[PDB]
């Protein structure tokens, strides 16, 4: 991961094998085999303590510049996450500075002066990159804050909600654990589906995992692929 | 010039003080800053002032500030170099945190020692096992070296 950018080019799919960190088997060779069958493409991402929360800004990113009205949307949601932030006492101004730079970003994007291009190199600036990373980091952390009766129960014996918020969620470099992980994917109101290279790390025992839980027939949004020590961005077949 | 961020904070500073606690930026460089801290009354570190010295990275807020004490101080989360066992210092650093969090969990601290902390070692030992002793040590530290200093 030495030269590694944050945030990688598109590459197709069958390159992922000739990565020399994967488990030299045919088991994993049949599996992403039957992946290359259904995903054309994968982007990497920095597999740091920021991975998880890094793929799922770069998948939204991703449909926003398809789609004005989804990114008219999302600004709106951003910026009445800002107004929660402060209502739940997160410290007032320096939360506000990572909402205002993030929602800034995204009404350049939506007044069309940033190309796809110029998306690209401020994700991978760790200055702006880091800064539009803690927005979802916040979000997250707001997020459970604000239903907190209602995951109290997953918390460990140990602490409290906002404890868990303040050591495991609001630090930068803080890998997501699974009830963070379903918390964001809430807070930024999206869909994911995580492909496992090795079903023995899915938390529901599957080859995949959609999240949030529904049951209802709606296409996944962003898909990741998910190997030990990596969360990359998979993107379907045309 | 300095992110803005810096600037408010340091404006914020001196226009609003932390209570027992002076902090101020060096004049050859900003991003360096000179504090004192007032041993808390009621604790074993009454009567001492002590100097600390605090400095923001280029990489802050992404990065904690670096701190350490520059006078000794007999203390179970205070090594021999001056640096502090506090989480929010290394790994628990969150970008929502100021340097006003950091005075005021440091100042916090000596009114509240924490020998529970799981980084063991001989000082948080002895505070535990021989808190008698410990505070005793706490406070001829204080007379020795937080009273004719600055």
């Amino acid at each position: 991961q030495k030269s590694v950018p944050l945030v990688a080019t598109l590459a197709p799919f069958s390159i992922l094998c000739a990565e020399y960190d994967n488990e030299t088997s045919a088991a994993f060779l049949s599996k992403a085999t039957e992946l290359s069958e259904v995903y054309g493409e994968i982007r990497y991402i920095r597999g740091d303590g920021n991975c998880f929360y890094r793929a799922i800004l770069v998948g939204l990113i991703e449909i926003m510049l398809k789609d004005r009205a989804r990114l008219e949307k999302f600004i709106a949601s951003s910026r009445d996450w800002t107004r929660t932030l402060v209502e739940l006492g997160f410290p007032d101004w320096t939360c506000t500075d990572f909402c205002d730079f993030f929602i800034e970003f995204l009404e350049k994007i939506h007044s069309g002066v940033h190309t796809e291009e110029a998306v690209y190199t401020i994700l991978n600036d760790d200055g702006s990159a880091n800064y539009i990373l803690m927005f979802f980091r916040l979000i997250t952390s707001a997020f459970l804050k604000q239903n907190s009766e209602e995951y109290a129960p997953f918390i460990d014996e140990g602490m409290t909600v906002a404890q868990y918020c303040e050591q495991e969620i609001e630090p930068m470099w803080k890998d997501a654990d699974h009830l963070a992980i379903n918390s964001l994917i809430k807070a930024a109101g999206t869909r994911v589906r995580i492909e496992y290279m090795d079903r023995t790390a899915a938390p529901n025992g599957g080859w995949h995992y959609d999240i949030p839980s529904d049951d209802q027939q709606i296409a996944p949004e962003i898909t990741l692929l998910y190997r030990p020590g990596h969360y990359d961005v998979i993107y379907k077949k045309d | 010039g300095l992110p803005r961020r810096i600037i408010k904070e340091t404006q914020r500073l001196l226009a609003e003080p932390v209570p027992g606690i002076k902090a101020e930026p060096d004049e050859s460089n900003a991003r360096y800053f000179h504090v004192v801290i007032a041993g808390p009354q009621d604790s074993p570190f009454e009567g001492g002032t002590f100097k600390l010295e605090l400095f923001l990275p280029e990489e802050y807020p992404m990065a904690a500030p670096k701190v350490r004490f520059m006078t000794k101080i007999y203390h179970p989360n205070v090594d021999k170099l001056g640096r502090i066992c506090l989480d929010i210092l290394k790994d628990k650093w969150s970008p929502a945190l100021q340097i006003r969090t950091v005075l005021l969990s440091i100042q916090a601290l000596l009114s509240a020692p924490n020998p529970d902390d799981p980084l063991a070692n001989d000082v948080a030992e002895q505070w535990k096992t021989n808190e008698a002793q410990a505070i005793e040590t706490a406070r001829a530290w204080t007379r020795l070296y937080a009273m004719n200093n600055i």
